[PDB]
């Protein structure tokens, strides 16, 4: 049987990102805004049962959960088209809809006071799963719902499901843009807190990054969170897309990821895409080679993750993982690697053999593809602590001027000190130090308490 | 038509003639650093890759009959090659030919040739001593 | 696996007769066994290969 | 063994395309009009499937193709998707070589001249056939009755035509063409069946439905008498047990369906019936040749197959026309296939052999050779 994945929406950013992603996914499947195969969708080769639940014989249902501390966003979920597509047992409002006021102390005291009922939804929408894996969480880490409230079911989760595993989609703060939530850099830095000691991994969502790339490449002077969201859903889509179309290999996460986080510690995955195209070029199927795949990704402007530059540490890239999808020759991929390796293409850990592995995919058949191939690049590279070094920079920068902390200072998570803070941030400098340390051989001594 | 007498004359300007002067300046820029290793110390297999990704990366990547290009590795660094191309019309040739391959570890720069594989009975026409030449 | 399946699927689409479907066969499953590191040649291959899988599982253990 | 290369005779009917070798009896091949291409381009590619799939080939990969029709309404509308199917046709089915065999092609009644044009273009480039004509399937179908002047009533499912000839010249100034045959009585069926509580509503259901109208409806000698008994009677009644053995009960749609012949308002059809189409044809002949006309009703294709349709036509045409006029409806029992026999008979003739249009004929004249060379 498949391997459930329930997806957890957390917050405005959150919840607007899993709506999204279940509307990709609905399209993907040829599931009708109701929530039933359309009639078209005649082939029966997907897994469903992964990502959706069957609410009848007829009608999928996705093993979607959208939380939210306001429920403004809630009741916007349940005004869409797709409002029928998902088990209404299966989502979670809270009553008193205030949200966590961009407060993460907030949000982690509002999970806690609906811990019972958010675990009540979650067990309903789990007796839907015939063989549910984990928890997916989307949500930011700037705001209260997504931070505060994720960090909250995060807890619950890994104390009520400590053998399932919980991957987390953390929506990180604009870095170049100065955030107006003086205190955002203080719940950024108790959700990554948080997300070190309860999450297993952190997929970090650069609002900058996002909205850099709808300036330069969507033309979008103020990138919207709907546009934002329509990207991530084509990016879960791509990375779903192996549980959507079912191969010989990479038939879950779990297999996929095994092999990117050697470490409790080193749970910070980067991402990439491919082929990187403009809504306006859909038109050409361009015949993108694996070569040609390849080039296009060792570009910084394909890749889905803002990794900080990092002065201090040598980063290097650890391993690669390509997702190819489309139509793909298994010898091109072979002469790929090989003119990779020759002309030095990817760098490997040092402290281990380490390659770039390469999968092939198919497109979903119910979702017309404008291209003939696209790929997704999963790579280890040291700098992404860079990333996490420079949110808790931000965090020391707040914290160092008290901003807006008594706003945080009024919920319990923060009422007395700061010191998730300060344990995110010298969760940021392990991370880094032992990404410094994965690019050397000396690598296999760290994340040993004698090394930290 | 069969054996494309004219794409091939094409092919052959194009690589042996060097008539894809943009596509041999980027093989070239490309793999000079990895050919002036001594012939001891070069990978042929890491050459042949580089010389495969560089035709992608060249306009020899536009060449339709580009796939006809093969890389051959003269067992004689350029010079000497060329010492037997020059004594092929003189009456040296048979000096030359008996010439041993320099056991200078020719840089790839001058171990770099092309091959190309003619079929019956279209290897009538590029013949091993017109490949050869 | 990928390229003798592209090979024996290429030689199906392109069988001619059963002989010929019947060798395309025999020659799928051959070029299978010596990428799987079967054949005779890979013997001690295969049996560094098993060794290797030995020492892995006792890894695991 | 003479082998001699026989002359290829394609009866292309409304709803049934057959085709077969001149001198024999009937079509080698008959099919339905119809060109299937896989619905999921994706999964099957892998497995062989063909892009499109023809006729029954079509049918046979009706679960996986979707199914397009290149002849509409009895008219062709699409004619790379007609050629491609007639293609599959020769090599598939026939296994002959166009090219080595005279093509006899049959066309409806008002085929448009450029219609004719583009077909003879694609016979003759395409099939690259040593001589080709092309016939009018009523035609044919009179041909095969033996007769040089009369009314052929040709109906198959998607199309009838009423085409007057004189002397073995058709009156065009007298055919008569009705948008109304087996597909909409077909549909009518459906919607009785529907309203008799058996629920056909699928492509698959709607053809079980058309099989159930071929199976048991019947036209009645007279309609109204007809519906009075089965109103009054159940022998009129049938009851069908579906292959899921559920049993469902047809009455006068027995002979409520071909009833709409008579009066095509019975099934919602705007159309004159078959009486007042051969009244109107008749008034639209030659006063002087009217009378043989009504002598040499024919009757062709598969829609004509309807029991009783004989005695009605006879009745109805008995009371509509002049009493001195002397009516004879033919109402051969092949009548499903009379074009492809009449296509089989037209072609076996020794003078017809100078009739055909050559490929040097057509190289000749090009595709409008259709409307300057077969007269």
């Amino acid at each position: 049987m498949p391997r459930e994945i329930i997806t957890l929406q957390l917050g405005q950013c959150g919840n607007q990102i899993g709506f999204e992603f279940w509307k990709q996914l609905c399209a993907e499947h040829g599931i009708s805004p109701e929530g039933i195969v359309e009639e078209f969708a005649t082939e029966g080769t997907d897994r469903k049962d992964v990502f959706f639940y069957q609410a009848d014989d007829e009608h999928y249902i996705p093993r979607a959960v959208l939380l939210d501390l306001e429920p403004r966003v809630i009741h916007s979920i349940l005004n869409s088209p797709y409002a029928k597509l998902y088990n209404p047992e299966n989502i979670y409002l809270s009553e008193h809809g205030g949200g966590a006021g961009n407060n993460w102390a907030s949000g982690f005291s509002q999970g806690e006071k609906i811990h019972e009922d958010i675990f009540d939804i979650i067990d309903r929408e789990a007796d839907g799963s015939d063989s549910l894996e984990g928890f997916v969480l989307c949500h930011s880490i700037a705001g209260g719902t997504g931070s505060g409230l994720g960090s909250y079911l995060l807890e619950r989760l890994n104390d009520r499901y400590p053998k399932k595993l919980v991957q987390t989609y953390s929506v990180f703060p604009n870095q170049d843009e100065m955030s107006d939530v003086v205190v955002q850099p203080y719940n950024s830095l108790l959700t990554l807190k948080r997300l070190t000691q309860n999450a297993d991994c952190v997929v970090v969502l650069d609002n900058t990054a996002l909205n850099r790339i709808a300036t330069d490449r969507l033309h979008i002077q103020n990138p919207s969170f709907s546009q934002i969201n329509q990207l991530v859903s084509t990016i879960m889509s791509a990375s779903t897309t192996t549980l959507r179309y079912p191969g010989y290999m990479n038939n879950d996460l779990i297999g996929l990821i095994a092999s990117l986080i050697p470490t409790p510690r080193l749970h910070f995955l980067m991402t990439g895409y491919t082929p990187l195209t403009t809504d306006q070029s859909v038109a050409s199927v361009r015949k993108t080679t694996v070569l040609d795949v390849m080039r296009r990704l060792l570009q910084p402007k394909n890749v889905m993750v803002s990794t900080g530059r990092d002065r201090q540490t040598n980063h290097c890239y650890i391993a690669i993982l390509n997702i190819i999808q489309g139509e793909v020759d298994p010898t091109q991929v072979h002469k790929s690697l090989q003119r990779i390796r020759e002309r030095k293409l990817a760098n490997f850990i040092p402290w281990g053999p380490a390659s770039i592995q390469v999968a092939l995919s198919r497109k979903s058949p119910y979702l017309p593809s404008a291209h003939r191939v696209s790929g997704l690049m999963m790579a280890n590279h040291t700098s992404i602590s860079s990333l996490f070094e420079r949110t808790c920079r931000q965090y020391d920068k707040l914290r160092k001027r008290e901003a807006f902390l008594e706003q945080f200072r009024k919920e319990d998570m923060f009422k007395d000190n700061f010191d998730e803070m300060d344990t995110s941030r010298e969760i940021v400098q392990q991370l880094i130090d032992e990404y410094h340390a994965a690019t050397r051989p000396d690598y296999i001594s760290w994340g040993t308490q004698e090394q930290e | 038509e069969e054996k494309e007498l004219v794409a091939h004359l094409r092919s052959i300007k194009r690589y042996f003639l060097m008539d894809q002067g943009d596509f041999f300046v980027h093989f070239m820029d490309l793999a000079e650093e990895e050919l002036r290793k001594p012939v001891e110390d070069i990978t042929p297999p890491r050459l042949e890759a580089l010389l495969e990704l560089a035709l992608r990366m060249s306009t020899a990547n536009t060449d339709p009959f580009k796939d006809d290009l093969k890389i051959d590795l003269m067992p004689h660094d350029l010079i000497t090659q060329l010492l037997r191309v020059l004594a092929i019309e003189t009456k040296q040739e048979k000096a030359m030919a008996h010439a041993d391959p320099t056991e200078l570890a020719l840089s790839g720069l001058e171990a770099f040739s092309f091959d190309y594989i003619v079929k019956w009975p279209l290897s009538l026409i590029i013949n091993r001593k017109a490949l050869t030449r | 696996l990928e390229c003798s399946w592209d090979e024996l699927w290429n030689k199906v689409q392109q069988a001619q007769d059963l002989d010929h479907i019947i060798a395309a066969h025999e020659v799928f499953l051959d070029t299978i066994i010596s990428r799987c590191l079967l054949d005779s040649d890979s013997r001690a291959l295969l049996n560094q290969l098993r060794a290797v899988f030995d020492q892995i599982i006792e890894l695991q253990n | 063994m003479d082998d001699d290369i026989a002359a290829l005779v394609v009866d292309n009917g409304s709803g049934m395309c057959k085709a077969g070798f001149a001198g024999d009896d009937a079509p080698r091949a008959v099919f339905p009009s119809i060109v299937g291409r896989p619905r999921h381009q994706g999964v099957m590619v892998g497995m062989g499937q063909k892009d499109s799939y023809v006729g029954d080939e079509a049918q046979s990969k009706r679960g996986i193709l979707t199914l397009k029709y290149p002849i509409e309404h009895g008219i062709v509308t699409n004619w790379d998707d007609m050629e491609k199917i007639w293609h599959h046709t020769f090599y598939n089915e026939l296994r002959v070589a166009p090219e080595e065999h005279p093509v006899l092609l049959t066309e409806a009644p008002l085929n448009p001249k450029a219609n004719r044009e583009k077909m003879t273009q694609i016979m003759f480039e395409t099939f690259n056939t040593p001589a080709m004509y092309v016939a009018i399937q009523a035609v044919l179908s009179l041909y095969a009755s033996g007769r040089t002047t009369g009314i052929v009533m040709d109906s198959g499912d998607g199309v009838t035509h009423t085409v007057p000839i004189y002397e073995g010249y058709a009156l065009p100034h007298a055919i008569l063409r009705l948008d109304l045959a087996g597909r909409d009585l077909t549909d009518y069926l459906m919607k009785i069946l529907t309203e008799r509580g058996y629920s056909f509503t699928t492509t698959a259901e709607r053809e079980i439905v058309r099989d159930i109208k071929e199976k048991l409806c019947y036209v009645a000698l007279d309609f109204e008498q007809e519906m009075a008994t089965a109103a009054s009677s159940s022998s009129l009644e049938k009851s069908y047990e579906l292959p899921d053995g559920q049993v469902i009960t047809i009455g006068n749609e027995r002979f409520r369906c071909p009833e709409a012949l008579f009066q095509p308002s019975f099934l919602g059809m705007e159309s004159c019936g078959i009486h007042e189409t051969t009244f109107n044809s008749i008034m639209k002949c030659d006063v002087d040749i009217r009378k043989d006309l009504y002598a040499n009703t024919v009757l062709s294709g598969g829609t004509t197959m309807y029991p009783g349709i004989a005695d009605r036509m006879q009745k109805e045409i008995t009371a509509l026309a002049p009493s001195t006029m002397k009516i004879k409806i033919i109402a051969p029992p092949e009548r499903k296939y009379s074009v492809w026999i009449g296509g089989s008979i037209l072609a076996s003739l020794s003078t017809f052999q100078q009739m055909w249009i050559s490929k040097q004929e057509y190289d000749e004249s090009g595709p409008s050779i259709v409307h300057r060379k077969c007269f």
